[PDB]
């Protein structure tokens, strides 16, 4: 209903909603996706009284097989479903600490070490492990924080706005081509390019630049790409299949 | 429209040549072999933070080699690098994610 909207000024309260998360060298967009809009939810669902950075590894490592391939794909729609049957742990944990199970794959935006390779290290999916990586308290399957349902967004322009403003940021997908790893800036309109593959993000709101009606998107590649982690591209059409994969969920409990 | 799974494969190029031979340095170490030449055929790109490259390269005789390259994103700059290999592979194999 609002001409603008964006969810990390509408729920402020809520860290994790402006940050951007480092995916690396493997296929988990996925993955990210699906845990950071579960991440913003739990947060927006309890008034902040819960802010959590839900755990990617465990979505990765322990829905495993079930969801895809781990670190070469994997389902939206699926890593959705799992939160919903057995719940996700944590990788960042508000008041400070630190997470039950954080994201060990390494990072591809930094440098770090000495001297640039900053991927091209594990990548290679870790095991599932159904443990606290040690100092966190309590005990993993009681850091567990559930969903209640999960389901599709419609094709339609609409129920996305009114599935994002109702009940925070969503998981999506669209296929990338290589006009697309070159964005800075407006709204992104896909013109040429090899088709690179696709990949999976998560929006959170809308509004308008010159006249072009665009969607909200965090990207999974850290904060130098694009617009500080962010990008808007194309709203309206379905453009580049961006409309024909929304999932969400809402989180147990509260 | 797979979300982090490889494209289907593409006919190789100069590009997916350029790296081959950047890389071949890097290539050339880790086994401690010596080539004239890596000669792509294959390959299939994906998208990461960053986009990883999947190559089918000529060896020696008839019995081809899979590589994985990482590849920079515009941002930090055009790099490259190794990230694993896949020696002793056969004439006809897909490329497959590793």
């Amino acid at each position: 209903l609002p001409a603008s909207f964006d969810a990390r000024e509408q729920w402020p309260q809520c860290p994790t909603i402006k940050e951007i998360r480092d995916q690396g060298s493997c296929g988990s967009c996925w993955a990210f996706g699906a845990v950071e809009a579960i991440s913003d939810r739990i947060c927006i669902h309890t008034n902040a009284h819960v802010s959590v950075e839900v755990s990617a590894e465990d979505l990765l490592t322990c829905c495993g097989s079930m969801c895809g391939d781990g670190c070469n794909g994997g389902y939206p729609a699926e890593a959705w479903n799992f939160w919903t049957r057995k719940g996700l742990v944590s990788g960042g944990l508000y008041e400070s600490h630190v997470g039950c199970r954080p994201y060990s794959i390494p990072p591809c935006e930094h440098h770090v070490n000495g001297s640039r390779p900053p991927c091209t290290g594990e990548g290679d999916t870790p095991k599932c492990s159904k443990i606290c990586e040690p100092g966190y308290s309590p005990t993993y399957k009681q850091d567990k924080h559930y969903g209640y349902n999960s389901y599709s967004v419609s094709n339609s322009e609409k129920d996305i706005m009114a599935e994002i403003y109702k009940n925070g940021p969503v998981e999506g997908a669209f296929s990338v081509y290589s006009d697309f790893l070159l964005y800075k800036s407006g709204v992104y309109q896909h013109v040429t390019g090899e088709m690179m593959g696709g990949h999976a993000i998560r929006i959170l709101g809308w509004g308008v630049e010159n006249g072009t009606p665009y969607w909200l998107v965090a990207n999974s590649w850290n904060t130098d790409w694009g617009d500080n982690g962010f990008f808007k591209i194309l709203r309206g059409q379905d453009h580049c299949g961006i409309e024909s994969e929304v999932v969400a969920g809402i989180p147990r409990t509260d | 429209m797979i979300p982090g799974g490889l494209s289907e494969a593409k006919p190789a190029t100069p590009e997916i040549q350029e790296i081959v031979d950047k890389v071949k340095p890097q290539l050339e170490e880790k086994t401690n072999e010596t080539y004239g030449k890596l000669e792509a055929v294959q390959y299939k790109t994906q998208v990461v933070a960053g986009t990883n490259y999947y190559i089918k390269v000529r060896a020696g005789d008839n019995k081809y080699m899979h590589l994985k390259v990482f590849k920079s994103l515009p941002g930090q700059n055009e790099d490259l690098v190794l990230t694993g290999y896949q020696v002793d592979k056969n004439k006809d194999d897909e490329l497959t994610g590793f």
